[PDB]
């Protein structure tokens, strides 16, 4: 009740829950820590951890709506990055297998702001906003938990769109062909290096990459006993 | 009445 | 052999006796021949004088029924000092430590001026034989007084080896002489003099009797009392001869008891007549014979292993009671006669007894098959055997030991009525000398002749008789009894025949112009369930029809109809269990699915049809690459479906049964995955469109599968038949599997274990799955109890919410291993026989030391080998000293499609394995203290729920159990496809999702099949988990956590269950009603 920050700097974010007939002030919590990074795209974040299930982008837009109208700040959110509620997308195979296509913790991700000044004024909001718990609780905000992303993915027996599916079909395997139609051709080029040196490319031969994994991946018969005077006579030796 | 058997979590029960 | 050759030694000393308690009765018993010496003389009596002498003494002569009438007790009594002598196993110092108790069995050799040459017949010895034991017992008694020793000395009368004919003295005592610890009893035979009466008039076709029908029990009776030092004599020089005698005889012991063989008398139910002493006289008349032409099949050099094994050899081919057996010498080669006296017979030309007359025909073959079928064990190389053979008791249960049990109530049971009692008739006193002998012998006979072929073996035992009695009484008490029969109640016990169980016909002898006795017999035997009947070959026989019903076997009925018209028609036949088993199958909403016998797969082959007339369609669609083979792999190609399908029953978790396409190699398959699949839709993308166009009757739909981890691309061809079938399509391509491959290489080496875990799935689905589902096919046509017993463990792991973490491979693996590995019980033919054995398996599996492999073969290549064997048994080893606890795997189940042991039993969690075994530990628990019965099969199959942390309810807002087609109903597929989804139980998906989110935290179960453990309308389900002991307590935070939770301190945090609730409840929407916690 009295904790409003951790000490390792991770604020708590309580959230009000639902009401429903199988559940008759039971809360959810949220801890967020400013997120500094190098990168661009991971610029202008903030650290989120525990957070509730099916959380698209769709509910830190009402969430920061909220906010903003009750602390009057202007703070908009762009993306929600390295959400991965079940782990379906922590390994990209499509990079492992190959590199045509694709060039390239858990329960937290990393929640993006349009600019530095939505993410001091949502960080500010957000202090307030856990300082209420301790004082004021009935105030706490409520996580409807429903949206229109929620009710696709309640919807698990639904059959796919043979429409779309054809489209999709189609337009992938036209940039695939492309792909491998440049990629033979730049084996099979005649490389040369700075100094001269001709890549030696077999036939059938299709991606570069594939011969640097293929080097990655990867006298004494005709040495004889007896032919010197010295073999001899080291036979010569250990024969008595 | 039913078969209720204590949850093992230790493989304590083999 | 060197391995089989220790294991004897570890197991002799073991069961050695302690050397200690040999004196210590050696020291009373000792004494006891003194107060044997005491004992006085006495005059020549008659039954009157007699009387007189035993009215007022609390002794009471036990006189073997009929009792000594003054008119026909002419012949006078007397006793006289006997000649006593120390016999049995003790003798031959060849026993061991027993548990329950030895017995010592000490003869008394009644003098021989005490009888007349003529006194073998109309039991005048036995008579003479009852007062001699009786005057005994009251000096005894009084000289125990004497001596002080009353006070921890009990006495009482007893049957020897359970013969009425032969009452016998027990000593034994209760807690310096007291031997209550050596765990032994002193027995008294009064035995007769060898050679009093002539062996020639007691031979078994001769009578004894007079009322001419032949006594062979009351013969060996008295001749085989005339005959105990002799064959001590005989045994004693035999085992000089040979050093391994008394280790070749403890073998036969412990042998014995496993299968709940022993010397006790048969013809009256009780499964015996086969003891150490016959196995001891058998085995000493091999090593002096034995075959045809009289030549040795033992030789005195051998060792105990090969004198067990040849004894076992020899009783497994050579047959004893129909066609062929044995004499041999005592006192001369023994030689193999081809002529059979249609008993179990072991002449002895020198004594002119018949070892095997307490060997009944109907136990023989039980006997027989039981050897036969260790001989192959013995003969097997690969596998040890050694703790089947001996160190497992199959008798512990008749369920697990007899396929189908029935238990019979005759009328009248404070004496038996007096019809059953008429029909006992005087040809069978004189033949059957106890009315339980003779009852025992009708009701075989009739229930043999009546089930015929149907069966295997048959035992009947009376239940509750008992075969001592206080010295006061002359004859046993039976509560219900009232000293007219010796028992509770008849149990009818079979070993059943499937291949011919279930027919609905029982043909008989062919039609003639003049009535034939053996149809003249089948005619009176089944009355007017007899009839003539004509079949499409032309032929005509009489045959009586009987109906098939999906609650009870053709054997219930046979039996009951076959008993009540013969034995009694105020009988009671009743066996519930397997009815109450039959029950809890899934009814199909079939026509005529009540009438429908367990065995029948009609349905299964109907789905086939309906498979192969789509299998046509699609060869003859032209495709850009040729359609190489389309391979079923559903659940129900194998005839293992939890219910059996149904025509547009469409709310089955198993209506659509996966099929594998595979195309014509190509070299243009993309090389990157991603587009691979995306090529195979294509292909499904075709084949839908010509299907469309040229089949219109056929409906298809495509659908997102997600089993194999992070392949989210894979997409599957759903194929609505018109006969009301479905089948899901997916495309196999040769490229797909090295993608994997290549992917696992290039992996990062952290990464690495999950990319080969992604495979692991693969090749489960794809590869081994047409391997799995190609031998399971055929194995299960040879047996036939396979497809039903499988079905009703998964439904026995789907009340307990297993099934959802167990594969259902996996679930099949365990539930063949009683068939391809029976030992050492036989083949189940019965559907409770069956399941009951996969409980107990999992019971007694110790998964992380013995792994479980099978060789999936049809019963007696592809069995495994030695190399392959011991290859199969280097990775157990391998992975256990990885994982030795076992948490990573706890089930180890490998196979010739499964060398590596792991494909279908890894992602299990361990608290999943630990609940699957003990819940099979506690089930045979309340076995073992209630016997099978209607209220413990219920506990069996109902679920206790408390165990679970939280426990969640939801409902489904439609009943799903007609539209699972299980009978307590749609009739065409929905016109937009959507419908489908709306009469469909998400709740399994629901589950699998929460275990992938709260893996780290929590254990999610739920019961995959709504229809069948849903309630009367299917409708209800329960999602149960579980909090580990890390997140059930408080812990410092971190940020890989990775688990929902509320603070506590500004660095400890707790599991918010609440939270959790409320994302399961609106997860599940309308769905869930309520929540217990």
């Amino acid at each position: 009740e009295d904790i409003s920050a951790m000490k390792n700097g991770f604020i708590v974010v309580p959230f009000k829950l639902p009401d429903h007939k199988a559940l008759p002030a039971s809360l959810h919590f949220m801890f967020a820590k400013r997120h500094q990074s190098s990168n661009s795209n991971e610029s202008d974040c903030l650290f989120l951890v525990n957070l509730p299930l099916l959380s698209n982008i769709e509910h830190m837009k009402k969430f920061v709506g909220q906010l903003c109208g009750k602390y009057d700040t202007v703070s908009h959110v762009e993306e929600l990055l390295y959400n991965d509620e079940f782990g379906l997308h922590e390994v990209d195979l499509s990079a492992l297998t190959s590199d045509l296509m694709s060039s390239t913790p858990r329960n937290t991700a990393l929640l993006k702001f349009v600019d530095a000044a939505s993410i001091n004024n949502c960080w500010n909001a957000l202090k307030k906003y856990s300082n209420l718990h301790a004082k004021h609780p009935n105030e706490l905000f409520e996580w409807t938990y429903t949206t229109p992303s929620f009710t696709t993915f309640v919807n698990f027996y639904k059959p796919l769109d043979i429409d779309y599916l054809k489209e999709d079909i189609h337009t992938h395997m036209a940039i695939f062909e492309q792909r491998e139609a440049q990629a033979q051709e730049d084996v099979q080029s005649s490389i040369v290096d700075e100094d001269g040196f001709t890549l030696v490319v077999g036939k059938n031969t299709k991606s570069l990459n594939s011969i640097r994994k293929k080097i990655l991946n990867k006298i004494d018969k005709k040495a004889k006993k007896d032919f010197y005077r010295f073999q001899v006579r080291e036979r010569k030796k250990q024969e008595i | 009445l039913s078969l209720s058997a204590g949850f093992d979590w230790t493989a304590s029960i083999l | 052999s060197n391995i089989f050759k220790l294991q004897i030694d570890e197991l002799l000393e073991q069961v050695k006796l302690k050397q200690k308690h040999v004196l210590k009765v050696e020291k009373f018993l000792h004494k006891l021949y003194d107060i044997l010496q005491e004992i006085p003389d006495w005059e020549e009596k008659s039954l009157a004088e007699v009387d007189s002498f035993f009215k007022n003494k609390i002794v009471s002569v036990p006189f073997v029924d009929p009792k000594p009438i003054p008119q026909n007790t002419n012949y006078k009594f007397n006793y006289k000092k006997p000649d006593i002598s120390l016999i049995g196993s003790f003798a031959l110092k060849a026993g061991i430590y027993q548990p329950n108790g030895s017995s010592i069995d000490t003869l008394l050799t009644m003098p021989k001026e005490l009888f007349e040459k003529k006194d073998f017949l109309n039991f005048r010895c036995l008579h003479k034989r009852s007062v001699y034991l009786a005057y005994l017992t009251h000096h005894l008694l009084i000289l125990l007084k004497k001596d002080k020793l009353d006070s921890f000395l009990q006495l009482e009368y007893s049957y020897f080896d359970n013969d009425p004919l032969l009452p016998i003295l027990r000593i034994s005592c209760s807690k310096d002489y007291n031997f209550y610890k050596t765990r032994f009893s002193i027995n008294l035979l009064i035995g007769f003099p060898y050679k009093v009466f002539e062996p020639k008039k007691l031979l078994p076709n001769r009578n004894c009797i007079r009322i001419l029908p032949a006594t062979p029990l009351y013969n060996f009776s008295v001749l085989s009392s005339s005959t105990h030092e002799n064959y001590l004599k005989y045994l004693y020089k035999t085992k000089k001869q040979t050093e391994s005698f008394v280790e070749a005889t403890v073998l036969g012991r412990l042998w014995l008891q496993q299968r709940g063989f022993s010397s006790n008398m048969s013809h009256s139910g009780s499964l015996g007549g086969f003891g150490t002493f016959e196995f001891t006289i058998l085995m000493a008349a091999l090593l002096n014979g034995g075959g045809i032409n009289s030549n040795k099949i033992l030789l005195h050099g051998f060792s105990s292993y090969q004198l067990f094994k040849g004894v076992i050899k020899y009783l497994a081919t050579m047959d004893l009671c129909h066609d062929g057996h044995l004499q041999f010498h005592s006192n001369p080669a023994s030689k193999y006669i081809d002529e059979g006296f249609q008993t179990p017979t072991l002449f002895d030309k020198s004594t002119k007894v018949n070892i095997l007359t307490k060997m009944t025909v109907s136990s023989y073959q039980i006997l027989k098959e039981y050897a036969g079928e260790t001989l192959r064990m013995l003969n097997n190389v690969v596998q040890d055997q050694f703790s089947n053979i001996f160190l497992t008791n199959i008798s512990r249960f008749d369920n697990l030991k007899y396929d189908l049990c029935y238990d019979v109530q005759l009328p009248l049971g404070n004496n038996l009525e007096t019809s059953l009692a008429a029909t006992f008739g005087s040809m069978e006193r004189v033949k059957f000398i106890t009315l339980e002998n003779f009852l025992a012998h009708k009701i075989t006979n009739v229930a043999r002749y009546a089930l015929g072929d149907r069966i295997k073996y048959i035992q009947i035992e009376m239940v509750g008789q008992k075969s001592d009695f206080p010295i006061t009484k002359r004859k046993v008490y039976s509560n219900t009894g009232g000293n007219h029969f010796n028992f509770d109640f008849v149990r009818v016990k079979l070993i059943v025949n499937p291949s011919e169980c279930d027919k609905l016909v029982t043909k008989g002898p062919a039609h003639s112009e003049t009535m034939s006795t053996e149809a003249a017999v089948f005619k009176n035997f089944w009355g007017i369930k007899s009839s003539l009947r004509r079949f499409k070959d032309g032929s005509i026989t009489h045959c009586c029809v009987w109906s098939t019903s999906s609650s009870e076997p053709i054997i219930s009925s046979i039996v009951n109809f076959a008993l009540q018209k013969h034995v009694s028609k105020k009988a009671q036949i009743s066996n519930e269990t397997i009815k109450k088993f039959h029950n809890f199958l899934p009814l199909p909403n079939l026509p005529s699915s009540a009438k429908t016998s367990v065995l029948n797969l009609s349905s299964f082959f109907n789905l086939k049809k309906s498979f192969d007339d789509l299998y046509k369609i699609i060869f003859q669609m032209k495709l850009p690459l040729s359609v190489k083979s389309i391979l079923p792999v559903g659940s129900a190609f194998r005839y293992t479906s939890l219910c059996q399908p149904v025509p547009f029953a469409y709310s089955d978790p198993d209506f659509f049964q996966d099929v594998i396409l595979e195309f014509e190699t190509s070299p243009k398959w993309p090389d990157e995955i991603t587009s691979l699949e995306k090529a195979k839709t294509a292909f499904l993308l075709k084949i839908q469109e010509e299907l469309s166009a040229n089949s219109s009757t056929y409906r298809s739909f495509f659908s997102r599968d997600e089993s194999i981890p992070y392949n989210l691309e894979i997409v599957t061809l759903n194929i609505l038949t018109p006969e009301g079938y479905g089948f899901k399509f997916r495309v196999l391509t040769e490229r797909d599997e090295i993608l994997y491959l290549r992917a696992i290489a290039n992996a990062r080496n952290e990464l690495k274990p999950e990319l080969e875990a992604t495979f692991l799935k693969f090749t489960a689905k794809y590869l081994a799955s047409v391997r799995h589902t190609r031998t399971l096919e055929n194995i299960s046509h040879s047996y036939q109890f396979y497809s039903p017993v499988v079905r009703l463990f998964k439904r026995w792991l789907d009340t307990h919410l297993l099934l959802g973490h167990i594969t259902d491979e996996l679930a099949e693996l365990i539930a063949i291993k009683p068939f391809v590995d029976p030992a050492p019980y036989f083949i189940p033919g019965s559907l409770e026989n069956g399941f009951l054995k996969v409980l107990k398996f999992i019971s007694q599996w110790n998964w992380k030391d013995d792994p479980l492999i099978l060789d999936l073969v049809k019963p007696e290549s592809e069995r495994l080998t030695l190399a392959q064997y011991k290859g199969i048994q280097m990775n157990f080893t391998n992975l256990r000293n990885s994982d030795p606890n076992g948490t990573h795997l706890q089930f180890f189940v490998a196979s010739k499609n499964d060398p590596s042991g792991i494909l279908y039993s890894s992602g299990i969690p361990l608290p999943i394995a630990t609940r699957l075994t003990a819940l099979a530990k506690v089930a045979v628990n309340l076995l073992q203290t209630h016997g099978l019965n209607q209220q413990t099969i219920n506990l069996l199959f109902t679920p206790g729920l408390k165990d679970y942390d939280f426990v969640v309810d939801l409902r489904t807002p439609i009943g799903l159990k007609s539209s699972c087609g299980i009978l307590s109903a749609p009739s065409n597929f929905p016109e937009n496809l959507n419908d489908l989804s709306e009469k469909m139980d998400p709740t399994y998906q629901l589950v699998k999702y929460l275990n992938l989110k709260y893996k780290n935290s929590l254990i999610l179960s739920s019961r995959k099949y709504i229809g069948v453990n849903g309630g009367e309308k299917g409708d209800k389900n329960v999602i149960t988990g579980l909090i580990k002991p890390l997140f059930k307590g408080a812990h410092k935070f971190r940020v890989n956590l990775d688990c929902n939770v509320k603070p506590v301190d500004d660095e400890n945090v707790i599991l918010n269950k609440e939270a959790i609730f409320h994302e399961i409840a609106a997860f599940g929407n309308d769905m869930v009603i309520n929540f217990e916690t």
